[PDB]
């Protein structure tokens, strides 16, 4: 179902 | 000398089991734990190991810049370091692989003169190598963030592995608790078509996060990624693996300078070492039991350890102290503060064992735990 | 159904502490353990955890092709699988990262219809990211074997990280108990000079293998690698890190297609996110506390968890069973064989907890352990 | 001192 959502980087520039 | 420390550790990807023994020991020893994890069983496990934990995930919010969240996450940890506490930050996977606030918090702590360390963990890329049965060494590995890959037009090598992280949030710099629709995914697919062609395989990879789960290892063509029902399956924990489309030939000048040719020619560049990458398009079946393999196996019957082989020759007391230094951060701190005092208070050590620990010399310790045959007459001293 | 299994696990790089909890649990559960490790304290530790261990290192010999050793190592493991044993192979670091016989043994086991799995571990590259304080995401990472890098003339990117393994044995396909002199090292230095220039930094990296040891993080110019006293320091556990020499500009077409510009222009491509890569040549000091950072920190005073935040809401019984599934391979096998039978024999579970385990659905389990606020009204179902 | 020497890959082709 595409979970979880734990994004801890970006944008990189 | 200065009070307060920051140790950042990982949990690995699969719930609880992919945490390292040292990550667990630092979580238990910490005055304060700050965590950002990917499943509730890992969260529950951490809360059983330390009485003073804070969930960093509560500092995300809808339409809130991830950069503002990262600044806040880093500041919550460094505030407690400045108060003289032994602080542990916990991020899922490897805490320095595709993580902003760990590097930020450690750099600030280090710059202000506090003790600062990152302990490595098992990343999603580590899981990918294990689950897709590939070795980054064969034939080299390029690893990018999917948005950065596009925005900076990062080069691909058609002869090496390609790994893309964050393929579920192309061009998205903020956050939503319900995830994103990934409306710019087609921009990534266009780049993969340009680099590899419409018929080239892309592996949709999701490592199992719970111990009973199977990984997702779903091969699609670049063209199939344009189908809405396939595109929709890519989410927050999706990674792409793109296999090589060709084998790279050897450079004759290097072959000569490295003296790899006894006399002259050989068969091919395609006579692969078993096993072949199963994801590569149109790769032939490789024979696991060639005559050379059968001959090597026949030699096992008469095998004896070579004269220069160094058998383990240690004691319960020495193995116990080396285990304690690895699993007890307080014992390690005590040992590092005074090798001699620590070494002389370990009971049951042999004179050699005590002497090796007193020096703290990695080579002396290895020498005390392994039999060095006369034949070995190595150059470790030279 | 078929008797016998092969599980290959890693120890990580630093003695004992970098082993995962699951690697340890499989070593303890195994009928037979075959190991190839990088320090005697890890070897001693393994021998305390299983009564039936074999050191694979004894199958190397002076002037013996490493390929023949790899065939023998793989065959010793698969022979015991064919006899119906639960076999564990143990390789230092990540057992699939720069390892031939693990991939060979697993492919043979899988092809013959036995249960075959690799568990990821902490690699030397994972240690490198942690110790050199770099993130492979910023600005991408190329990873090669040093001899393969030269022989196949693998491309470098001056805008991304470069990691080279096995820089201490350039052009060497055999083995010697006393190591090698590395007489073809100058061929590697020539390639680095061509790609980066004589004044570009190269970091000589050796991860600490004992818990009290500091890592080697020694920066040299490409030119300094030609000095015999520096060249001589590169050995069997040496890795090179080569930092980028330039920042790559953004592609205007992608900026447009991803809609990254609200109206028009911005300052620069060099206005870095803190912290800067400390190894890059001539990179400016980056401000950690810009006005945007100070504003984000000021908001912490009035912070409350967003309405859509999902607090942990589990029980001792559920956290205990999820921990047991992660740390007890026999419990996991029993659960995987019959979800319902297993779930119904767990004492003290709530009806929801029992129902979630009965289904084995990762989403049901997550739902049973976390409070879903009405606001979240997510699309996890849609 | 350049030890240990535990090389478990290569040649790659
Ligand atoms: N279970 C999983 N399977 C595959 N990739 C995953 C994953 N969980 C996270 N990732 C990858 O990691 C990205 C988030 S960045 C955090 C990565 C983490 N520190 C690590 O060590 O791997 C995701 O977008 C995805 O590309
Ligand atoms: N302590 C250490 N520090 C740095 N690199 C190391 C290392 N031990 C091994 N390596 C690297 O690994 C190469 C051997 S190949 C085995 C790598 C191991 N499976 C892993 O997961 O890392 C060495 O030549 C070196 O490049
Ligand atoms: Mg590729
Ligand atoms: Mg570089």
């Amino acid at each position: 179902n595409g979970f979880p959502w734990v994004i801890v980087v970006g944008p990189i520039g | 000398t200065k009070a307060g420390s920051l140790t950042i550790v990982g949990t690995g990807i699969e719930s609880i089991g992919q945490m390292t023994l040292q990550a667990l020991s630092y979580i238990e020893a910490a005055a304060k734990v700050f965590y950002c994890v990917i499943d509730p069983a890992t969260e529950a496990f951490i809360l059983t190991k330390n009485k003073n934990c804070v969930d960093l995930y509560q500092y995300y919010d809808n339409g809130k810049s991830r950069l503002n969240t990262y600044t806040q996450m880093s500041e919550l940890m460094v505030r407690e370091v400045r108060k003289g506490l032994d602080v542990v930050g916990v991020f899922y996977g490897h805490p320095g692989v595709f993580v902003n606030p760990s590097h930020r918090a450690l750099a600030i702590a280090k710059s202000e003169g506090y003790r600062a360390r990152m302990l490595p963990g098992v990343s999603a890329e580590d899981c990918l190598f294990a689950d897709l049965c590939i070795d980054p060494s064969n034939p080299g590995c390029l690893t990018y963030e999917a948005s950065d890959f596009l925005i900076r037009d990062r080069p691909v090598s058609i002869h090496s592995h390609l790994v893309l992280f964050q393929v579920g949030c192309v061009g998205i710099a903020d956050f939503n608790f319900t995830g994103f629709d990934n409306n710019k995914f087609g921009v990534l697919v266009d780049r993969l078509e340009q680099e590899y062609g419409a018929e080239h395989p892309v592996v949709h990879y999701i490592a199992a996060m719970m111990p009973h789960q199977d990984p997702v290892t779903d091969k699609y063509t670049v063209a199939q990624l344009r189908e809405p029902e396939i595109a929709k399956r890519v989410g927050g924990v999706s990674t792409f693996y793109i296999p090589p489309k060709a084998r790279k030939a050897s450079n004759l000048d290097i072959i000569r300078r490295l003296e790899l040719l006894p006399a002259g020619q050989v068969p091919d560049k395609k006579a692969r070492i078993y096993p072949a990458n199963q994801w590569e398009p149109d790769v032939p079946e490789v024979e696991p039991y060639r005559p050379s393999d059968q001959a090597a196996i026949a030699q096992l019957a008469d095998h004896a350890p070579p004269e220069q082989y160094q058998p383990l020759a240690t004691s319960k007391a020495m193995s116990d102290v080396m285990t304690k230094l690895a699993l007890d951060p307080k014992a390690l701190a005590d040992y590092k503060a005074d090798h001699r005092a620590f070494a002389q208070s370990v009971p049951d050590l042999t004179p050699q064992e005590r002497a090796a620990l007193e020096l703290g010399d990695s080579w002396a310790i290895r020498c005390a735990m392994k039999n060095m045959p006369s034949s070995l007459l190595d150059a470790a001293r030279e």
